[PDB]
């Protein structure tokens, strides 16, 4: 029954001329009139030290300073940021680790990777060690991304073209999405935690609804694999980072893409992507072993951030967005402000 | 100018970075073998020998190795591989009796032609610039076997020689090597395995050995 | 005063420097004798200074006319020191040379 | 009248004498200024920008043995400005020559250490991997600089001067009742007491500081070379041309300083120009292995490439 | 098979029915958000060292 | 199942020594440091020693100190006093307490079982004036406690804690740095104040709440606590 293949022919052009007939402008115009941001200089005011390995993960606390961080030696340590304080050095069953999350509690942590598992640690233990609360299995890829919703709720990314939402207690899948044609490498989540957004390893984006389990847009224009997905403060708005040494802006509401941001001396993709408190700065990881700092309403560039010595791993920004905290493969995690 | 608390959360995490240092000091002391293949290419027996991640931990001659297995791990290379980097040594193990054999998949397609297309893109890897690889060459005897019914030419249809099995065997690993396109940093000790007694494992001790004798040499500056 | 074999040509040096009390320490090889003071001494003479001072002078004398070393400052530790240091002046050095001279140690 | 002054007949020739005095003044000032630029560099790069391994212990105590050395040399160099002229006294002479020696005998046996070490790492590999830890490198370390320190004291207590002929020298005298004010009728003995410690001091540090480290870093990098030989795995010449230009260079740099030493045994029958001529191009190349320790070692190795290269580049484009 | 195409061809068409809005209208609203929440942000205006918290 | 249980004492001579052992079950001992307390038959709590984690750190009291040791061995996570040369000040009840210090933690969480002991016959000074109050069940209670020097640290924190002691219990934590609850305690309890005057309050008294009650400062290892507050009938 070759007719589907032209019905979803049919779909598929009726989408993309919709579209198109909803733009009127570009944001580029509209945003010529305001000042630019000008030139932004930080500088490191913490260096935190103690990893032997390459960091491939990192997740900020709910406060402003604390912090942990996975690296490849089997280690997660949480740094206390203002004085460099190590609070706790959990030791991992597997050393293969690619991803980390923060509980909005802060009672518990979650770790992931190589291993198609994930692993909950408890921190408030009233004997007085970190122990192993749950280790949630069924995924059948390589975990590229965890991030808590409650205290009993998880969602999780794999590299077998699934998320899923789980539960905590339970240590079942409540809810599987399914849908993409590759594997899935960024996750996250809006900031009333409704619903998500993922991208995948086709250069695709889509968005999600945590309770239906389905669906609702899809967004393309990248060129090549999606590796961070960052979510606007806003929450209608997101910004994709791609192999093709590239970011894009993308909408909800409008379903277009509203920016890219790409120079002509920049040849590699970007690894983390991450908005400001205020949105008016983009902060991206390239392996050009440094990170960008861009203007997110006029798509110029304005800082740059060279103190690590290999290229930029794992990147974020405080909750009240005044330090930057940037791990990279040389094992070091560098606060700037 | 620190209270009493903080002076003793400074002493726990002096404390916390002592048990590091020492951690990442044993850990340090471990060969660290990856492995390859192509399909059930004799990996299984050769693991019998010596989910996700498999890691296999063995001791030879006061020498601890630790060898990951990532059959399981279909989606995709690219991803993970780079998370091997500086590992000691690669193993990658071919059946070579699949001459006259094609894929479950009705692509004609011979088995070592992927094989040699995995492994040229594996050992051309830039992670894997100066990193040795262990080829062995499994399934000697069926394909011994198999050399008489059915020449080696459906494979190759360039080969000119007698169906004899040493010099079939020859041009197999003649055509398996050539692909090394970096012959200046790395090497390949290849190895006929699958004779079923204890010598792959002695086999990988000596490259393993000539490895750590490079990289202390270049640790010390001295070469 | 003097002691003939001395300070009789070497006044007679003295002003062939003028051209350009005492005593004697006799080392084993020759004679150095210092003059502070001494008669016979005149105002100021011509090139003839030998036809018709009260000063430091070290003159290390040998013997007669083969005179070794002679400095002479005549203001009638550096000044006395340096004149003692003629001492060495017609010696052979490693006669009197101490050990671990010269080195680190 | 008043007559002026003048110093007659002196032999203040010009040739010999003076300006091997003034070249031989500039070339420890150059070669000592290169030294402690080097070892100061070494010591930061060791420091910052390098890892805890097992050689960092290594390189780290050889760049402050030899940073100390360069760094207490110009005393001895002024000494030498003014004609061999000890204007400091006896009270710091014994601590400057104690320092020096001291901080010599700690760079030879910390090359010897090295030597060692590295041919334990080519020849039996598993052992290395077993059963090398900081912890042990950093314990060498200390009794090597107690047992050089016990080896450095012998200077100090015979460090003497004395206003001879109205120049004041700083010498050892072993015979200990110079001190005692006894006087000496210049036949070349204290028979009881002068021979006998001259030679045990100039023997004890002859053969601990030139014989068994030579011999010792000879043997083990003839068998590094004789193993990189027989199971090839040179790709380059690079090893051969480190090893045979340290072995040279060792050779060449120790053995003048301590035969003329030892010549200072019997100082009559040999001339005397040997001595006062020799001696000074002996502390020359001397001091001259204490400059080159740091290139062959940490300046060969990867990080002082990566540095090099990383920081360079930082500063030309801050030219740009 | 032909299972497939069609909750494909389903797919397309829920997500075809969606209510979309003009971008200048959603760059309006990116400008007033950004442009509202400016005067807070300790990285385009960077506070005095009084009361920051990390240097040291 | 996080029992401490404490032994050695007894009646003693004068001049005599002894050991006092805390054997410990159910907890890290190894990142766990200790404090031995001392409470006279009558009067309030008196800090005695303390010994940190790994032994890197001891403190004694100044009223004992070069006369008593203390120690700890890992293996069998049991905690030693050397007690010596004993005067007639010392018969009392020793406590041996635990306290684990990060950031958000919570010292003195947990307390021992105690141990009497009898024997035959500059700093902060921490004041409570309030001898009693008579309290009927469901009022509102305050406790106001006072210190001779301030209190608040340049980092924010304000070392003062409260504990209550039951007739014929061991204490227990209240209240840490003035201001957070410790676990399982009810809500009902709050504390707050300024340096060098603090308050404690409970509203909807209830029958539980008789005891008396202790400011503790630990801004110094001496450790003053308080008079104590008593709440009865
Ligand atoms: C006093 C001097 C001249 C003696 C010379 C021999 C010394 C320097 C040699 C002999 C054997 C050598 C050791 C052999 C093996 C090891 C173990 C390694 O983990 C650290 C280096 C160390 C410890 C070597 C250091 C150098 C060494 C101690
Ligand atoms: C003549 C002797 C004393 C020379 C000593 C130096 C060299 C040759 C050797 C022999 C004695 C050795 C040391 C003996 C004891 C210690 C202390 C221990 O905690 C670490 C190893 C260490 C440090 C050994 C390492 C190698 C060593 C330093
Ligand atoms: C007059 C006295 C001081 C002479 C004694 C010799 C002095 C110069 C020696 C003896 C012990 C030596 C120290 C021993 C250990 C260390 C630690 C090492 O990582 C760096 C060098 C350092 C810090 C040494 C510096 C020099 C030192 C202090
Ligand atoms: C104080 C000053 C004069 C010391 C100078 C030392 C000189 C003579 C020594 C020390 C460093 C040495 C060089 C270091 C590097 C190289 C490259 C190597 O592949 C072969 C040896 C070679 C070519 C060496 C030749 C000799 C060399 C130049």
């Amino acid at each position: 029954l070759d007719q589907l293949r032209q019905e979803a022919e049919q779909l598929k052009n009726q989408i993309r001329d919709a579209r198109k007939a909803c733009a009127d402008a570009t944001l580029s115009q509209i945003t010529n009139n305001i000042d630019p941001v000008g030139r932004i200089q930080m500088r490191t005011r913490r260096t935190l030290r103690g990893h032997l390995a390459k960091i491939y993960a990192m997740h900020w606390g709910t406060d402003s300073r604390l912090l942990v961080s996975a690296s490849q030696d089997g280690k997660l340590i949480i740094w206390d940021s203002y004085t460099t304080n190590k609070v706790h050095a959990i030791p991992l069953r597997s050393s293969w680790v690619m991803t980390c999350a923060y509980a909005p509690s802060g009672n518990y942590v979650a770790c992931g990777g190589l291993d198609n598992i994930c692993s909950i640690y408890n921190l408030k233990t009233r004997e007085g060690n970190v122990r192993v609360s749950r280790e949630l299995a069924g995924h059948t890829g390589y975990l590229s991304c965890c991030r808590f919703l409650d205290d009993n709720q998880i969602v999780t990314s794999s590299g077998d073209t699934t998320c899923a939402l789980w539960d905590i207690e339970t240590g079942q899948q409540t809810t599987t999405f399914t849908g993409h044609t590759g594997d899935v490498m960024s996750l996250s989540l809006a900031p009333d935690t409704r619903l998500f957004v993922s991208g995948a390893c086709d250069a695709s984006a889509k968005l999600w609804d945590v309770r239906e389990g389905m669906c609702r847009q899809t967004f393309t224009g990248h060129e090549s694999d999606i590796n961070a997905i960052c979510f606007f403060p806003n929450g209608n708005a997101f910004a994709t980072g791609s192999d093709d040494a590239t970011c894009r802006l993308f909408d909800l509401r409008a379903d277009q893409e509203l920016m890219t941001y790409s120079h002509d001396n920049i040849i590699c993709g970007i690894t983390s992507v991450s908005f400001s408190k205020s949105g008016r700065l983009l902060l991206a990881g390239y392996d050009d072993f440094n990170c960008n700092v861009w203007d997110a309403l006029k798509a110029d560039r304005a800082g740059v951030l060279a103190g690590h010595d290999n290229r930029v791993s794992c990147l974020g920004v405080t909750d009240d967005g005044m330090a930057v905290a940037t791990g990279s493969w040389d094992s070091f995690l560098k606060i700037w402000n | 100018t620190l209270s009493a608390e903080d002076k003793a959360a400074v002493e726990r995490s002096k404390m916390i970075d002592r048990n590091l240092r020492e951690d990442g000091e044993k850990a340090a002391r471990e060969v660290k073998l990856l492995l390859l293949g192509a399909g059930e290419s004799g990996k299984s027996t050769i693991v019998k020998q010596m989910t996700g991640i498999v890691e296999t931990h063995f001791t030879f001659k006061d020498l601890h190795f630790k060898m990951f297995d990532v059959g399981a791990q279909r989606s995709e290379r690219k991803k993970w591989i780079h998370c091997f980097e500086g590992v000691t040594a690669i193993i990658f193990c071919v059946a070579l009796s699949d001459y006259d054999l094609v894929l479950a998949e009705d692509e004609e397609m011979n088995r070592m032609h992927e094989s040699m297309k995995l492994f040229d893109s594996i050992c051309n890897n830039k992670w894997f610039t100066d990193t040795s690889i262990i080829l062995f060459l499994n399934k000697k005897d069926l394909f011994e076997e198999k050399i008489k019914k059915s020449p080696l030419t459906i494979c190759y249809p360039e080969y000119a020689g007698s169906n004899t099995y040493e010099e079939a065997a020859a041009y197999i690993q003649c055509q398996f090597e050539d692909l090394n396109k970096r012959k200046d940093t790395k090497e390949i000790y290849t190895h006929f395995t699958c004779s079923t007694d204890t010598k792959n494992v002695q086999f990988v001790f000596d490259a393993v050995t000539d490895v750590i004798i490079k990289n202390n040499l270049k640790d010390c500056g001295l070469f | 005063e003097l002691t003939e074999a001395q300070r009789r040509g070497l006044q007679v040096a003295l002003e062939e420097f003028h051209k350009h009390s005492a005593v004697d320490t006799p080392f084993p090889a020759g004679i150095f004798v210092r003059l502070e003071f001494k008669l016979q001494q005149t105002s100021c003479r011509k090139r003839d200074w030998k036809k018709p001072r009260k000063c430091l002078a070290c003159i290390k004398l040998g013997s007669e006319d083969k005179v070794l070393g002679r400095l002479v400052h005549c203001p009638i530790e550096h000044q006395e020191t340096q004149c003692l240091r003629v001492q060495r002046a017609g010696e052979d050095p490693h006669s009197f040379y101490f050990p671990g001279q010269f080195a680190f140690s | 009248d008043y007559l002026d002054s003048i110093v007659v007949l002196e032999d203040l020739s010009p040739l010999e004498a003076r300006v091997t005095r003034i070249f031989l003044v500039v070339v420890y000032s150059i070669v000592c200024f290169l030294g402690i630029l080097g070892n100061g560099l070494v010591i930061i790069i060791a420091t910052f920008k390098m890892k805890k391994t097992v050689n960092m212990v290594w390189f780290l105590n050889l760049a402050v043995a030899d940073f100390l050395f360069n760094v207490f040399l110009p005393i001895h160099i002024t000494y030498a400005a003014m004609d061999y002229h000890w204007v400091f006294g006896t009270a710091m002479c014994k601590i400057s020559n104690f320092l020096l020696i001291h901080n010599m005998f700690t760079s030879v046996f910390l090359l010897t250490i090295i030597s060692s070490d590295r041919c334990i790492s080519v020849l039996l590999p598993v052992w290395s991997q077993n059963h090398r830890s900081v912890r042990l490198a950093y314990m060498a370390c200390m009794v090597i600089w107690v047992l050089a320190f016990f080896l450095s004291s012998p200077s100090l207590v015979f460090r003497d001067t004395a206003n001879l002929h109205g120049k004041i020298s700083c010498f050892n005298n072993f015979s200990l009742s110079t001190p005692g004010s006894s006087s000496w009728p210049t036949h070349s003995q204290m028979d009881p007491v002068g021979y006998s410690r001259h030679m045990v001091v100039t023997v004890t540090r002859f053969l601990c500081g030139f014989l068994v480290p030579v011999l010792i870093i000879t043997a083990c990098y003839l068998t590094i070379v004789c193993k990189l030989q027989r199971n090839r795995l040179a790709k380059t010449k690079k090893p051969f041309k480190i090893i045979v230009t340290i072995i040279i260079t060792f050779f060449l740099c120790w053995c003048p300083y301590h035969t003329l030493n030892l010549l200072e045994l019997h100082h009559t029958a040999m001339p005397g120009s040997v001595f006062s001529l020799g001696l000074p191009l002996a502390t020359a190349l001397a001091i001259a292995n204490s400059c080159m320790n740091p290139i062959l070692y940490v300046f060969m190795g990867q990080d002082f490439k990566k540095f090099k290269v990383a920081l360079f580049s930082r500063l030309v484009n801050a030219l740009s | 098979s032909i299972a497939q195409a069609r909750k494909l061809v389903e797919q397309l068409k829920m997500e075809a029915n969606i209510d979309r809005i003009k971008v200048s209208k959603a760059a309006a609203d990116l400008m007033a958000y950004c442009e509202a929440h400016a005067k807070e942000d300790p990285l385009l205006t960077p506070v005095p060292a009084s009361e920051n918290p990390f240097r040291e | 199942d996080v029992q401490l249980v404490e032994s050695g004492g007894g009646l003693v001579q004068p001049g005599g020594s002894r050991k006092l052992s805390c054997s410990a079950s159910g907890f890290a001992f190894s990142s766990f440091g200790m404090h031995w307390v001392r409470q006279a038959p009558e009067k309030g709590l008196e800090w005695v020693a303390y010994i940190s984690s790994g032994s890197g750190t001891i403190y004694y009291a100044d009223t004992v100190k070069g006369r008593f040791t203390i120690s700890r061995d890992d293996p069998k996570n049991t905690l030693f006093l050397q007690m010596t040369s004993l005067r007639s000040e010392d018969t009392a009840m020793y406590y041996c307490v635990r306290s684990i210090y990060y950031y958000g933690s919570s010292p003195f969480d947990f307390w021992g079982q105690g141990t009497t002991l009898t024997v035959s016959s500059s700093d902060i000074v921490m004041t409570q004036a309030t001898s009693s109050v008579p309290v009927t069940p469901g009022e509102s209670v305050s406790i106001s406690c006072r210190s001779s020097k301030s209190l608040l640290h340049s980092n924010g924190n304000t070392y003062l804690y409260w504990f209550l002691q039951r007739p014929g219990q061991s204490p227990q934590l209240l209240i840490y740095r003035m201001s957070n609850l410790a676990s399982g305690v009810p809500d009902r309890f709050s504390g707050s104040g300024s340096g060098t005057a603090f308050t404690l309050t409970i509203s909807r008294l209830e029958a539980e709440d008789v005891g008396v009650y202790y400011c503790m400062q630990h801004l110094e290892y001496p450790l003053t606590f308080g008079a104590g507050t008593k709440l009865e009938l």
